[PDB]
Protein backbone atom coordinates (compact mmCIF):
# COMPACT_ATOMS: atom_id res chain seq x y z
CA UNK A 1 0.00 0.00 0.00
CA UNK A 2 2.48 2.58 1.31
CA UNK A 3 0.05 6.04 1.47
CA UNK A 4 2.83 8.37 0.02
CA UNK A 5 2.92 12.76 -0.63
CA UNK A 6 4.55 14.97 -2.68
CA UNK A 7 7.62 17.18 -1.14
CA UNK A 8 8.47 20.39 -2.74
CA UNK A 9 10.82 20.46 -5.07
CA UNK A 10 11.44 23.69 -4.71
CA UNK A 11 13.56 22.64 -1.58
CA UNK A 12 14.77 20.27 -3.52
CA UNK A 13 16.40 22.81 -5.17
CA UNK A 14 17.30 24.70 -1.73
CA UNK A 15 19.29 21.50 -1.05
CA UNK A 16 17.26 21.58 2.23
CA UNK A 17 16.44 18.55 3.92
CA UNK A 18 12.59 18.32 4.95
CA UNK A 19 10.42 16.79 7.32
CA UNK A 20 12.59 17.65 10.56
CA UNK A 21 12.42 14.19 12.62
CA UNK A 22 10.88 14.23 15.64
CA UNK A 23 9.89 11.17 16.88
CA UNK A 24 11.29 7.63 15.39
CA UNK A 25 8.08 6.29 14.45
CA UNK A 26 8.47 7.42 10.51
CA UNK A 27 12.03 5.95 9.66
CA UNK A 28 10.90 2.16 10.82
CA UNK A 29 9.61 0.43 7.72
CA UNK A 30 12.63 0.58 4.66
CA UNK A 31 11.97 1.46 1.59
CA UNK A 32 11.98 -0.66 -2.12
CA UNK A 33 14.63 0.14 -4.31
CA UNK A 34 12.40 0.16 -7.17
CA UNK A 35 10.41 2.74 -5.78
CA UNK A 36 14.01 4.20 -4.70
CA UNK A 37 14.49 4.28 -8.48
CA UNK A 38 11.30 6.53 -8.77
CA UNK A 39 10.67 10.41 -6.91
CA UNK A 40 9.53 8.45 -4.03
CA UNK A 41 11.63 10.80 -1.80
CA UNK A 42 13.28 13.63 -4.09
CA UNK A 43 9.05 14.11 -4.76
CA UNK A 44 7.63 12.48 -2.29
CA UNK A 45 7.02 10.24 0.86
CA UNK A 46 6.38 7.24 2.52
CA UNK A 47 3.90 7.12 5.68
CA UNK A 48 4.03 4.39 8.13
CA UNK A 49 0.02 3.14 8.89
CA UNK A 50 -1.80 1.02 10.64
CA UNK A 51 -5.80 -0.65 10.90
CA UNK A 52 -8.69 0.42 13.03
CA UNK A 53 -10.07 -3.15 13.99
CA UNK A 54 -12.39 -4.00 16.85
CA UNK A 55 -13.92 -7.22 18.69
CA UNK A 56 -17.57 -6.04 17.08
CA UNK A 57 -15.55 -6.80 13.19
CA UNK A 58 -13.36 -9.61 14.64
CA UNK A 59 -15.58 -12.40 16.00
CA UNK A 60 -18.25 -11.92 12.97
CA UNK A 61 -15.61 -12.71 10.63
CA UNK A 62 -13.74 -15.08 12.64
CA UNK A 63 -16.67 -17.24 13.31
CA UNK A 64 -18.17 -16.95 9.83
CA UNK A 65 -15.44 -18.42 7.05
CA UNK A 66 -14.59 -21.65 7.80
CA UNK A 67 -17.17 -23.60 9.63
CA UNK A 68 -18.44 -26.89 8.84
CA UNK A 69 -22.29 -27.84 9.48
CA UNK A 70 -22.59 -31.52 10.00
CA UNK A 71 -19.97 -32.75 7.75
CA UNK A 72 -17.64 -34.93 10.55
CA UNK A 73 -20.67 -36.22 11.57
CA UNK A 74 -20.91 -38.51 8.44
CA UNK A 75 -18.95 -42.22 7.45
CA UNK A 76 -17.35 -40.89 4.40
CA UNK A 77 -18.07 -42.97 1.30
CA UNK A 78 -18.63 -46.17 3.86
CA UNK A 79 -17.62 -48.23 0.92
CA UNK A 80 -14.45 -46.20 -0.15
CA UNK A 81 -13.05 -46.05 3.09
CA UNK A 82 -11.66 -48.63 3.40
CA UNK A 83 -10.99 -49.01 -0.32
CA UNK A 84 -8.41 -45.86 -0.14
CA UNK A 85 -7.18 -47.55 2.88
CA UNK A 86 -5.63 -50.06 0.19
CA UNK A 87 -5.00 -47.64 -2.26
CA UNK A 88 -2.55 -46.18 -0.33
CA UNK A 89 -1.01 -49.32 1.19
CA UNK A 90 -0.05 -50.96 -2.06
CA UNK A 91 2.10 -48.54 -3.24
CA UNK A 92 3.42 -47.87 0.25
CA UNK A 93 5.16 -51.47 0.09
CA UNK A 94 6.87 -50.94 -3.07
CA UNK A 95 7.83 -47.41 -1.18
CA UNK A 96 8.89 -49.54 1.80
CA UNK A 97 11.01 -51.30 -0.58
CA UNK A 98 12.83 -48.58 -1.62
CA UNK A 99 12.95 -48.03 2.26
CA UNK A 100 14.53 -51.44 1.76
CA UNK A 101 16.72 -49.77 -1.17
CA UNK A 102 18.04 -46.39 -0.06
CA UNK A 103 19.27 -47.24 3.58
CA UNK A 104 21.52 -50.44 2.08
CA UNK A 105 23.77 -47.73 0.34
CA UNK A 106 24.53 -45.90 3.37
CA UNK A 107 28.19 -46.47 5.76
CA UNK A 108 29.54 -45.28 2.05
CA UNK A 109 30.08 -41.27 0.11
CA UNK A 110 29.22 -39.23 2.88
CA UNK A 111 25.62 -37.57 3.48
CA UNK A 112 26.12 -34.38 1.46
CA UNK A 113 26.41 -36.03 -1.35
CA UNK A 114 23.71 -38.05 -0.28
CA UNK A 115 21.71 -34.42 -0.37
CA UNK A 116 22.74 -33.39 -4.20
CA UNK A 117 22.70 -37.02 -5.40
CA UNK A 118 18.96 -37.33 -4.90
CA UNK A 119 17.77 -34.51 -6.98
CA UNK A 120 16.54 -37.07 -9.68
CA UNK A 121 14.67 -39.47 -8.06
CA UNK A 122 12.46 -39.76 -4.87
CA UNK A 123 13.36 -40.46 -1.90
CA UNK A 124 11.62 -43.02 0.40
CA UNK A 125 12.05 -41.21 3.62
CA UNK A 126 10.00 -38.41 3.08
CA UNK A 127 7.68 -39.76 0.87
CA UNK A 128 7.23 -42.93 3.44
CA UNK A 129 6.37 -41.00 6.23
CA UNK A 130 3.66 -38.54 4.31
CA UNK A 131 1.58 -41.33 3.90
CA UNK A 132 1.64 -42.71 7.61
CA UNK A 133 0.24 -39.35 8.42
CA UNK A 134 -2.17 -39.79 5.29
CA UNK A 135 -3.62 -43.36 6.66
CA UNK A 136 -3.78 -42.19 10.00
CA UNK A 137 -5.83 -39.20 9.74
CA UNK A 138 -8.31 -41.15 6.98
CA UNK A 139 -8.48 -43.28 9.99
CA UNK A 140 -8.77 -42.29 12.79
CA UNK A 141 -11.55 -39.60 12.51
CA UNK A 142 -13.86 -41.26 10.58
CA UNK A 143 -13.13 -44.11 13.54
CA UNK A 144 -14.31 -41.52 15.89
CA UNK A 145 -17.03 -39.90 14.20
CA UNK A 146 -18.40 -44.06 13.03
CA UNK A 147 -18.68 -44.53 17.35
CA UNK A 148 -20.13 -41.51 18.32
CA UNK A 149 -23.74 -42.05 16.36
CA UNK A 150 -24.06 -45.06 18.29
CA UNK A 151 -24.41 -43.14 21.14
CA UNK A 152 -26.03 -40.26 20.23
CA UNK A 153 -28.63 -41.67 18.06
CA UNK A 154 -30.56 -44.58 20.04
CA UNK B 1 -4.88 -83.52 43.10
CA UNK B 2 -7.21 -80.16 44.37
CA UNK B 3 -6.17 -78.91 41.54
CA UNK B 4 -6.90 -80.46 38.64
CA UNK B 5 -10.52 -81.98 38.70
CA UNK B 6 -9.40 -85.39 40.93
CA UNK B 7 -12.32 -85.39 43.48
CA UNK B 8 -12.56 -88.96 43.71
CA UNK B 9 -9.20 -89.56 44.59
CA UNK B 10 -9.35 -86.73 47.00
CA UNK B 11 -12.08 -88.18 48.60
CA UNK B 12 -10.32 -91.59 49.06
CA UNK B 13 -7.51 -89.09 50.53
CA UNK B 14 -10.60 -88.70 52.85
CA UNK B 15 -9.63 -91.32 55.62
CA UNK B 16 -6.62 -92.80 53.92
CA UNK B 17 -4.20 -90.76 56.77
CA UNK B 18 -1.53 -92.77 57.76
CA UNK B 19 0.04 -90.30 59.90
CA UNK B 20 -2.81 -88.89 62.40
CA UNK B 21 -6.49 -88.00 63.25
CA UNK B 22 -6.26 -84.76 60.38
CA UNK B 23 -10.14 -84.62 61.54
CA UNK B 24 -10.50 -80.71 61.10
CA UNK B 25 -8.88 -80.41 58.38
CA UNK B 26 -10.35 -82.93 56.58
CA UNK B 27 -14.66 -81.80 57.66
CA UNK B 28 -12.78 -78.13 56.44
CA UNK B 29 -11.79 -80.22 53.27
CA UNK B 30 -15.46 -81.65 52.94
CA UNK B 31 -16.96 -78.15 53.44
CA UNK B 32 -14.97 -76.48 50.95
CA UNK B 33 -15.63 -79.56 47.85
CA UNK B 34 -19.24 -79.52 49.11
CA UNK B 35 -19.71 -76.07 47.75
CA UNK B 36 -17.64 -76.90 45.19
CA UNK B 37 -19.85 -80.14 43.97
CA UNK B 38 -22.18 -77.83 44.89
CA UNK B 39 -20.84 -75.59 42.07
CA UNK B 40 -20.09 -77.74 39.72
CA UNK B 41 -23.77 -79.06 39.59
CA UNK B 42 -24.31 -75.98 37.50
CA UNK B 43 -23.33 -76.78 34.05
CA UNK B 44 -25.66 -77.34 31.19
CA UNK B 45 -26.50 -80.85 32.10
CA UNK B 46 -29.56 -82.86 31.02
CA UNK B 47 -31.57 -84.50 33.52
CA UNK B 48 -29.77 -86.73 36.31
CA UNK B 49 -32.16 -88.73 37.98
CA UNK B 50 -32.13 -88.78 41.65
CA UNK B 51 -29.35 -91.64 41.95
CA UNK B 52 -26.01 -90.47 39.86
CA UNK B 53 -25.67 -86.94 41.24
CA UNK B 54 -27.23 -88.08 44.39
CA UNK B 55 -24.04 -89.78 44.72
CA UNK B 56 -21.57 -87.86 43.51
CA UNK B 57 -21.22 -86.41 47.07
CA UNK B 58 -21.18 -89.51 49.90
CA UNK B 59 -24.99 -89.53 50.38
CA UNK B 60 -27.62 -92.35 49.70
CA UNK B 61 -30.82 -90.45 50.28
CA UNK B 62 -30.89 -87.93 53.00
CA UNK B 63 -32.68 -84.26 52.80
CA UNK B 64 -29.10 -82.85 52.31
CA UNK B 65 -30.39 -83.47 48.96
CA UNK B 66 -33.03 -81.16 49.85
CA UNK B 67 -30.89 -78.68 51.07
CA UNK B 68 -28.59 -78.27 47.61
CA UNK B 69 -31.68 -78.60 45.76
CA UNK B 70 -33.03 -75.63 47.91
CA UNK B 71 -30.15 -74.37 48.10
CA UNK B 72 -29.45 -73.83 43.99
CA UNK B 73 -32.22 -74.52 40.99
CA UNK B 74 -31.84 -78.06 39.53
CA UNK B 75 -35.57 -78.74 40.83
CA UNK B 76 -36.59 -81.29 42.50
CA UNK B 77 -39.54 -83.14 40.39
CA UNK B 78 -40.36 -86.04 39.17
CA UNK B 79 -37.04 -87.82 39.35
CA UNK B 80 -35.19 -84.91 37.31
CA UNK B 81 -33.13 -81.91 37.77
CA UNK B 82 -34.04 -79.13 35.99
CA UNK B 83 -31.52 -77.71 33.34
CA UNK B 84 -31.82 -73.85 33.55
CA UNK B 85 -28.79 -73.59 30.94
CA UNK B 86 -29.69 -70.11 29.15
CA UNK B 87 -26.35 -68.15 29.12
CA UNK B 88 -28.33 -65.34 26.62
CA UNK B 89 -28.70 -62.26 27.78
CA UNK B 90 -25.18 -60.75 28.06
CA UNK B 91 -24.01 -60.45 24.46
CA UNK B 92 -24.73 -57.81 21.52
CA UNK B 93 -22.75 -54.94 23.33
CA UNK B 94 -22.21 -51.89 21.29
CA UNK B 95 -22.20 -49.33 23.77
CA UNK B 96 -19.32 -50.58 26.17
CA UNK B 97 -16.63 -50.77 23.61
CA UNK B 98 -18.15 -46.87 21.88
CA UNK B 99 -17.41 -46.13 25.35
CA UNK B 100 -14.03 -47.80 25.89
CA UNK B 101 -12.69 -47.26 22.35
CA UNK B 102 -14.05 -43.78 22.40
CA UNK B 103 -11.80 -43.11 24.95
CA UNK B 104 -8.78 -45.66 23.84
CA UNK B 105 -9.03 -43.56 20.25
CA UNK B 106 -8.61 -39.69 21.91
CA UNK B 107 -5.95 -41.69 23.98
CA UNK B 108 -4.32 -42.72 20.30
CA UNK B 109 -4.72 -38.92 19.26
CA UNK B 110 -3.45 -37.32 22.29
CA UNK B 111 0.26 -39.27 21.84
CA UNK B 112 0.28 -38.50 17.85
CA UNK B 113 0.49 -34.65 17.46
CA UNK B 114 0.96 -33.05 20.52
CA UNK B 115 4.57 -33.09 21.93
CA UNK B 116 5.32 -34.40 25.18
Amino acid sequence: IDAFRLINANMMVLGHEPRQTTSNLGHLNKPSIQALIHGLNRHYYSITINYRKNELEQKMLLNLHKKSWMEGLTLQDYSEHCKHNESVVKEMLELAKNYNKAVEEEDKMTPEQLAIKNVGKQDPKRHLEEHVDVLMTSNIVQCLAAMLDTVVFK
Amino acid sequence: YLMEGSYNKVFLAKGNIPAESYTFFIDILLDTIRDEIAGCIEKAYEKILFTEATRILFFNTPKKMTDYAKKRGWVLGPNNYYSFASQQQKPEDTTIPSTELAKQVIEYARQLEMIV
